[PDB]
DNA sequence: TGTTGCTGC
DNA sequence: TTTTTAGCAGCAACA
């Protein structure tokens, strides 16, 4: 009831980008 | 204060796109036609485009490590209290809000130029009959008219008549088609010798007179100048606008030069003195227009300094250390404008001309001229 | 294959309501970036009835098991969000410098439907602390 | 009489091999398109004006080598040159060295013994004349008479060695052979003798004719070479380093000229890689091509393929010199390729990676070296967000082989995000930066990037030298014991730059401080204030007073403000946060004293001088202070030592001898000397109760002035041409704003120039200051402990006479060798314009000029000598001193911690802040640093920024104060809030092992811990990620250190593990929170609020903000003792 | 309490 | 085998 919480990362991270298929949207 | 709820079931189908300023406007305009559409040339392959009316964009995805919450207000259904705990700095509930989807990336738009889809096009060479001949081959794609075909393209309508006017696309019989250069070609001689036999206004043509103009001699079952062809030849090789043509001279006459080149001088290195005479000869009578080697060799290559041969773009490598060897090959030691033309398929990065030219082949200096050696 | 955004409900919407003035849309929306993994149970209907009345930490919602996970509470641009009983969060309502959009893909009838054009973004880049 | 024979065969069989590897080269060298080109004949007037006329090719000289044509010695050449993609071409000159002799009327009798004794290997002989600095009377023209022997290769010339080693070794401890005093020049390098010798220089432009190298200079920018840049992915074991015998490389990326390409291995990567892009910024573009390739040997066959394709004439890596080469070296040698007849790579005799045609940039040298950053910031991470401002993709090296099977899309994406991050750091930093070096100093790129710069140094004075027909000195060898006082030396040295801490505190603009002003040194400002703005418009503007309009209004506001801070001399006000410090400190001060190796002359020389006369002018003396440390024990006691070691028998080092022992005697002298340093230390332990005495004599040398001027020349010179490029630099600046703003009009030339100036000029800098340095390099040439000590003593009496001007109108906070920093009044005279009848203004800081004209009157040396007229002589004495202040600031906020120890600042530690509120200067503090306890650099990320906070010192610090406690609370409550993970996360440390293997089997402690308790559960670089755990109670810390990596494994093995670690059979708990020492974790953050904020408060006098951390007893007491 | 080592500023 | 310098903080051991 009580076991919600945040795992902490150190820093911020953002991804590579990537191309987008027809099915990557559905 | 708003309390935070989530929901144990996020819709994916809600994802983040980056509306730059630009986006922004054309957001924000009821004028359009057709606001904005994805578009795409297969489901499984091909790269996504977000098309507007006029511009068009590729998406690209990026991720992100975190952890997005959009939340959307609502009104509970059934009045709910929560307990206080150990909570400071908490003011009266007064709306509610619920975080129903968990995102984990954007989609960014970088502006591309748009090409049409040619994969089921066929080409016309002005066949008498063509009709027959659609179902003399097994085309199961259809393409009634124009737009439909701009509908299932990558572009935009203006880009998409831009190219299909660039690239001589018209429609014979009802069947959209795409014409060959040299019946093209043939199709504009035969134009501009009636348009100068009937003494009309090069500036001021008009899709009937000019059509009445070709056609009057032959019978229709066998004229293939048609009135969409004679729509294409002038939205090729002239300018519209109450909307008129007219002719792109300079324009005209490098495509005469380019067709010149295909025809006679394919296969041997004449001295351009011959050929510009008979390129010149080419012409019907009185045609206003002047000639240099220079852009004729900004289209073909020179084995010698004074001599100039047909190169089609198209047969060139797509590797850059191939066709940099090939064109090295084609003449040891080359001009300069000469050169340009023939490295502009390689890297579209942007660049010096100089910088993948020594990338590949290298640069080697003289009094005032410049050649490309190894 | 292609498909229309439809943005003419949103943009109708927007020419008929005032500008944005708060964080909050007038349609009420609100986005949220945390530097980590909100770790939460992986069932809620078993775990939604066993919370007791008196806390209402854990509530149901038109058939839909919701969880009260936390309280925010706005002061000017400074934020603060409050999770559990344990974890409190320090954060800052930013302008975006690019205003992001929601959209929607309705895949039932090929149909995509502009959602919500966001300006401000609520950023909590801090190590979670104690309520207190 | 028995081995004449055998040592003339190796010899030939050397230079056949040396032959045979040249060949290969050239082979190589052909197949990179650097074909051998040989320049046309011409026998025309050589004039390099009408150079355009000249014969043969022009080029820009991009990589040079020593090599072994048919053998002869010569040099090839590798030209990006103008125009072609490139050629070679090779100059060949013999190596040649001096013999000195004693006396100089029996020159000849030297002359026929050594044609005589080297006819084996000497090519000619030619007697020649050079200056010789340490001659008496050379400064009249006497040049020392030597015997120049030339060989036909470098081979020939070690043999001479060999051969004139024994009787210099005769001379020395027991005839014409006594005539031989030395071997002179003998052990330059060959390639730098003929880059010395023909003035030729890599990032130079070079016309290649039958004469030589012609330099060009229609041409200052530098060709665009082909720039290739990798990084490399391997396997790797679970919390061990990949090992090439074993391990197999996953994917190669690379860019080549800002196209991205990658090669994947099959066998791990488990889909097929699709082209994508990853540009982190609209500045740094990145598209990848991919090369999905069936096995390890197809992606090494790709990778070698594509390399020759591209022809890359520089190959860039991180760290690549020592994992990524050798793995991919190691991995074409399991697979049969011989990697240096692929592309002409291979391992040096410093088993660095090189090759002919192509310069290897390791970027992580130029990071070492010349980045200025501090070794926590040195991985390519930290280099990337603080070089290029972004973050990289950053993947565990743990999940790297997982991910090749289970998501190689994301292994892709960091893969190609360190090839992108190494390509742009290479081009917008090392490429500009050393090619420009390379333009003055006699090396290729790949020596310029990884030699020492105390050796570049060595260069610019050997080119010196040399074109002023200077004989360089011998290395200096130093002496394997000296005495002081009987006593044995263990080290000497002299008394370094000055260093005080004087306040501790915060310090804010917004904040009030007490000033208590001198009146007296008020008056004197009023009395120097027409003399000192008449020298900041004369000097420092070098300007005449005459054209400036509005002097008297200047010199009248100036005089108002200090005569009311005479009237009302203590003031409660704001502060002007500044800092003051010396322009090019030491450079400055060896320039204004003519200080070099080259004149510090002994009575003896002086005295043997000719210009040595009743009112000499020229014999300037000046004071250095000497610092001795010596073993107590005296020369008896030493004897006495001495004696005992003979009594005693040593192993012998050399494993090439049948015998295994030795007595003392036959040891080298060094051996001895260790061996008796290591008994002294013992008996001093024993019979002194210390091991080492320390002792400061201040001591004087006399510095000529009339001494030929070649060193110093060299730094006013280099000083004024870097000047030169920052006023170029300026005027490029206002040339990039003036003009239109169409980016692509063929003004992306200009803006790479600016670049380049820019380069040029922080290269003068780094040699500048180096010099400065070099000067000290133990093993260097031209050495000079002294002078050193002089310009040191010289400097420590500049910043102490400004502390204890701006002590008595200010408050000095802290000073550091030439910089100090310090509060003064917001009354206080400061910012200025003279305005020129020309409407110009000129700049003045009165808190600059001030000091300035001080310097002047008490540092100018007036005794400064320069050679008028070189045909009679003739010396003109002038006044000469280039020692400025400059000023930065105003500054936001200043934070200065305290000792524990009472009395004690800390020096070299604080903290600035600029009036935007950014982080301005730091010193000291952790974070920036690879791993460390993850809670103290999230504590140091909040608190940093929180001391802009507050309008006084007191609500600063208690801005400051809320986040320790809140800090504090996560603690105090055991962390029992927030996520189980993120806990793990923070109170993670995290430390690295250097190279595990047997350094390991060595030392033992909480990372040895850790990693071998890793081993336990689950080679060189391993992440040792541990938490300190409660039990076993009174356990040392580094037995308590258990791997994260424990509470993620299945419940039965953490079981098993945590109870065996902490000696509890019965432990059934198994939170994370029950086993961490909370205490210790307590006490590392209160040590972290203790060093940067209760100290600075407490330390200047404000009541403890943070009352949760006490203050240390020693503190306590000072602060009882303030207020009693 | 002081010196001494080591790493790294 | 090639190699700038001294002054200082502070953890940890031992004289
Ligand atoms: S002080 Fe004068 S006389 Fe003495 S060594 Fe120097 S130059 Fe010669």
């Amino acid at each position: 009831t009580v076991k919600i919480w945040v795992k902490y990362n150190e820093g911020f991270s953002n991804a590579v980008r990537k191309n987008v298929t027809w099915n990557n949207l559905w | 204060s708003i309390n935070l709820h989530s929901a144990p079931e996020y819709d994916p189908s809600y994802k983040l796109i980056q509306l730059t300023p630009e986006l922004l406007d054309i957001i924000q305009d009821p004028v359009q036609n057709h606001q904005l559409r994805f578009k795409s040339l297969d489901k499984d392959k091909s790269e996504v485009v977000l098309c507007s009316h006029d511009k068009t964009w590729v998406l690209k995805q990026r991720k992100h490590s975190n952890t997005v919450l959009l939340m959307r207000e609502f009104v509970p259904e059934q009045p709910i209290t929560f307990d206080e705990t150990l909570l400071f700095g908490l003011s009266k509930p007064y709306m509610d809000v619920v975080g129903f989807a968990k995102t984990e990336s954007e989609f960014e738009t970088r502006e591309t130029h748009g090409e049409l889809n040619l994969n089921s096009v066929p080409i016309y060479n002005g066949e008498l009959d063509f009709s027959d001949k659609i179902m003399k081959r097994s085309s199961t794609k259809v393409i009634g008219t124009l737009e439909e075909l701009l509908e299932n393209s990558p572009c935009s309508a203006l880009e998409g008549i831009s190219k299909w006017h660039k690239i001589g696309g018209s429609v014979k019989d009802g069947v959209l088609c795409i014409l060959s250069q040299d019946f093209l070609f043939k199709a504009l001689h035969v134009l501009l010798m009636s348009a100068m036999a009937e003494s009309l206004d090069l500036q001021h043509l008009n899709v009937e007179d000019t059509h009445h103009a070709v056609g009057k001699d032959i019978e229709d079952e066998f004229n293939p100048y048609t009135r969409e062809i004679i729509e294409t030849v002038l939205n090729k090789f002239a300018v519209q606008e109450n909307n008129t043509w007219r002719l792109r001279i300079p324009f005209i006459a490098q495509w005469y030069g380019i067709q010149a080149l295909r025809k006679y001088v394919s296969g041997i290195s004449m001295p351009i003195d011959e050929f510009l005479i008979k390129w010149k000869s080419l012409f019907p009578p009185f045609f206003p227009c002047d000639i240099d080697i220079d852009m004729l060799r900004g289209y073909h290559f020179k084995p010698t300094d004074k001599t100039v041969q047909y190169i089609a773009k198209s047969t060139l490598p797509m590797d850059p250390k191939e066709r940099f060897k090939v064109l090295f090959r084609l003449q040891s030691q080359w001009d300069l404008e000469d050169i340009k033309p023939l490295i502009e398929e390689l890297n579209s990065r942007g660049m010096k001309i100089d910088s993948f030219i020594m990338k590949y082949a290298r640069r080697k200096r003289l009094g005032k001229k410049t050649v490309v050696t190894s | 294959p292609s498909v229309d955004i439809d943005a003419s409900q949103w943009q109708k919407l927007t020419q008929s309501r005032e500008k944005q003035t708060t964080v909050i849309t007038p349609l009420g929306m609100m986005m949220l970036e945390i530097q980590g993994e909100l770790e939460l149970p992986k069932d809620f209907a078993s775990l939604a009835r066993r919370d007791s009345p008196n806390e209402g930490r854990f509530s149901e919602q038109d058939g839909e098991t919701l969880i009260r996970f936390g309280s925010l509470q706005i002061d000017g641009e400074r934020a603060t969000l409050f999770v559990g009983k344990k974890q409190r969060l320090l954060g800052k309502v930013t302008k975006l410098d690019v205003p992001m959009g929601i959209m929607h893909f309705n895949s039932k009838d090929n149909k995509v439907e502009l959602v919500d054009v966001m300006k401000y973004k609520v950023i909590f880049k801090d190590r979670p602390l104690p309520i207190m | 009489a028995g081995n004449k024979y055998n040592t003339l065969s190796n010899n030939y069989a050397l230079s056949a091999q040396q032959l045979l590897n040249a060949s290969k080269i050239d082979d190589i060298d052909s197949m990179m398109g650097f074909e051998r080109y040989v320049p046309p004949q011409y026998n025309g007037r050589f004039d390099a004006k009408d150079i355009d006329q000249i014969p043969g090719r022009v080029g820009w000289l991009t990589n040079m080598h020593a090599t072994l044509v048919s053998g002869i010695s010569g040099v090839d050449f590798y030209f990006l040159d103008e125009e072609g993609g490139s050629f070679k071409s090779t100059v060949v000159y013999d190596p040649y060295f001096f013999i000195a002799c004693n006396d100089e009327s029996r020159v000849n009798d030297v002359e026929e013994l050594v044609k005589k004794y080297l006819e084996s290997c000497l090519k000619s002989l030619q007697i020649i004349r050079k200056e010789d600095l340490t001659m008496d009377n050379h400064l009249l023209g006497l040049q020392k008479t030597l015997i120049k022997l030339s060989f036909v290769n470098s081979n020939q010339l070690f043999e001479a060695r060999k051969l004139l080693r024994p009787i210099l070794q005769d001379n020395a401890n027991n005839d014409a052979k006594h005539l031989i005093e030395d071997i002179r020049e003998y052990d330059v390098p060959y390639h730098v003798r003929v880059s010395i010798d023909k003035d030729i220089r890599v990032g130079k432009w070079y016309k290649v004719t039958q004469q030589g190298f012609i330099e060009d200079t229609r041409k200052i920018a530098f060709a665009d070479p082909v720039v290739m840049a990798f990084d490399i992915e391997t396997t790797k074991p679970p919390l061990k380093f990949p090992d090439s015998a074993v391990d197999q490389i996953m994917m190669i990326s690379y860019m080549i000229d800002g196209e991205g390409f990658l090669i994947t291995n099959r066998e791990i990567i488990s889909e097929d890689i699709e082209d994508f892009e990853y540009t982190p910024k609209p500045e740094y573009p990145g598209f990848f091509t991919i090369f999905n390739e069936n096995d390890e040997v197809a992606l090494l066959q790709r990778f070698f393929e594509h390399i020759r394709d591209v022809r890359p004439t520089v190959i860039s890596t991180f760290n690549g010199d020592f994992f990524d080469w050798p793995f991919i070296h190691n991995r074409s040698k399991i697979h049969g390729l011989d990697m240096f007849d692929e592309i002409g790579f291979a391992p040096d005799a410093e088993g660095e990676y090189k090759s002919s045609y192509c310069s290897h940039m390791d970027c992580f040298r130029w990071v070492k070296r010349d980045s200025y950053l501090p070794q926590g910031s040195q991985g390519l991470k930290a280099v990337t967000q603080s070089k290029l401002g972004y973050n990289p993709i950053e993947l565990d090296p743990e999940l790297m082989t997982p991910y090749a099977f289970e998501k190689p899309q994301h292994l892709s994406e960091y893969s190609v995000s360190d090839a992108v991050a190494t390509y742009y750091l290479y081009m917008k930093y090392v490429h500009p930066f050393i090619f420009s070096l390379c333009t003055i100093i006699p090396l290729n790129p790949d020596e310029t990037l990884r030699k020492g710069t105390g050796t570049l140094c060595e260069m610019l004075l050997m080119v010196q030298a040399y074109q002023h027909n200077i004989l360089l000195p011998n290395k200096h060898t130093d002496p394997i014991e000296r005495f002081y006082d009987g006593h044995l030396l263990e080290s000497e040295t002299y008394v370094g730059g000055h260093v005080e801490s004087l306040e501790a505190g915060v310090f804010r603009s917004d904040l009030k401080n007490e000033f208590k002003i001198d009146p007296s040194a008020i008056d004197e400002l009023l009395q120097e204030l027409p003399e000192a703005l008449k020298f900041s418009v004369e000097v420092e503007n070098k300007s005449s007073v005459d054209k400036v309009t509005n002097f008297e209004e200047i010199k009248n506001q100036i005089t108002q403000k200090l005569l009311e801070l005479k009237e009302n001399n203590i003031r409660n006000e704001l502060p002007l946060i500044y800092h003051v410090d010396v322009a090019s400190m030491y450079p400055n001060i060896m320039t204004t004293n003519r200080l070099q190796p080259d004149s510090i002359k002994a009575e003896r020389d002086c005295a043997s001088c000719d210009f040595n006369r009743p009112g000499k002018t020229c014999a300037r003396k000046l004071k250095w202070a000497w610092r001795g440390e010596f073993f107590p024990s005296k020369m008896d006691e030493y004897n006495m030592i001495k004696r005992a070691l003979q009594n005693e028998t040593f192993p012998n080092k050399n494993k090439f001898s049948k015998k295994k022992v030795l007595t003392f005697d036959e040891l080298s002298y060094a051996d001895q000397v260790i061996h008796i340093k290591k008994r002294l230390t013992e008996y001093s332990r024993k019979v002194y109760h210390r091991v080492k005495v320390s002792e400061i004599v201040e001591r004087e040398a006399i510095v000529c002035q009339r001494e030929n001027p070649f060193y110093v020349d060299t730094v006013k010179s280099f000083r004024d041409r870097r000047y030169e490029f920052k006023g170029l630099a300026k005027t490029w600046k206002g040339n990039l704003s003036k003009i239109d703003p169409s980016d692509k009009h063929a003004r992306d030339e200009a803006k790479k120039m600016i670049v380049l100036y820019d380069s040029l000029q922080l290269a003068h800098k780094v040699i500048l200051n180096s010099f400065y340095g070099y000067v000290m390099r133990k093993g260097s040439r031209w050495y000079s402990m002294e002078m050193a000590g002089i310009t040191c003593l010289t400097g420590a009496t500049i910043i102490q006479m400004a502390r204890a001007l701006v002590e008595r109108v200010g408050r000095p906070l802290e000073l550091d060798t030439d910089g100090i920093w310090c509060i003064l009044p917001k009354s206080f005279p400061e910012t200025y314009f003279f305005t020129l009848e020309n409407g110009k203004k000129l700049y003045l800081s009165y808190p600059c000029s001030m000091l300035n004209y001080r310097v002047h009157q008490k540092f100018t040396n007036h005794q400064y000598q320069e050679l008028k007229d070189p045909l009679n002589y003739i010396y003109e004495t002038h006044s000469e001193n280039t020692i400025f202040f400059e000023v930065d600031g105003p500054y936001k906020a200043m934070i200065l911690p305290s000792s524990k120890e009472e009395g004690k600042g800390i020096k070299k530690r604080y903290a600035v802040f600029n009036e935007d509120g950014s982080l301005a200067e730091l010193k000291g503090f952790e974070l920036k640093r690879r791993g460390e306890l993850q809670l103290i650099k999230n504590f140091q990320s909040d608190i940093f920024k929180v001391f802009l906070e507050g309008d006084t010192l007191e609500g600063c610090y208690s801005a400051v104060a809320s986040v320790c406690n809140r800090w504090l609370d996560v603690l105090d409550s055991h962390g029992l809030m927030l996520e189980d993970e993120d806990l793990v996360s923070l109170i993670c440390e995290n430390r690295s092992m250097s190279k595990t293997l047997k350094e390991y089997e060595g030392q033992k402690s909480t990372s040895i811990t850790t990693a071998r308790r890793l081993g336990d559960f689950l080679d060189k670089g391993l992440q040792c990620k541990y938490i300190i755990s409660s039990k076993p109670f009174n356990a040392p810390v580094t037995e308590r250190a258990i791997p994260v990596a424990i509470f993620s494994a299945d419940i039965p093995i953490k079981r098993s593990f945590l109870r065996r670690w902490t000696l509890d059979p019965s432990l059934e708990d198994l939170d994370i929170r029950t086993i961490i020492d909370w205490g210790y974790y307590r006490e590392r953050l209160g040590s972290a609020i203790q060093k940067i904020i209760t100290i600075p408060a407490a330390l200047q006098g404000v009541s403890n903000p943070v009352p949760r951390v006490e203050h240390p007893d020693w503190l306590k007491r000072k602060i009882a003792t303030k207020e009693d």
